[PDB]
């Protein structure tokens, strides 16, 4: 067994939407190989 | 050539050798 926690409430974090761009051909392309943990939400033009 | 100016838009376009030559040495 085990004994879980809650969620507390409803509270609303927006975010918001950065500025550059990218071309690089490699897997890494940034700092390391998974590229859903490394690209910025969503990217202004 | 204003069709290549357009086919490449949002196109924006040896260090790392130099700090692990030295460590191959060490």
């Amino acid at each position: 067994t085990l004994i879980n926690q809650h969620i507390l409430k409803p509270a609303p974090p927006p975010t918001e939407i950065p500025a550059r761009l990218q071309v690089k051909p490699p897997q890494p392309a940034a700092m390391k190989i998974p590229n859903r943990p490394t690209l910025l939400g969503g990217s202004a033009i | 050539s204003d069709y290549e100016r357009l086919m490449l838009l949002l196109s924006d376009r040896f260090m790392r050798l130099r700090f692990v030559e030295a460590w191959r040495k060490k």
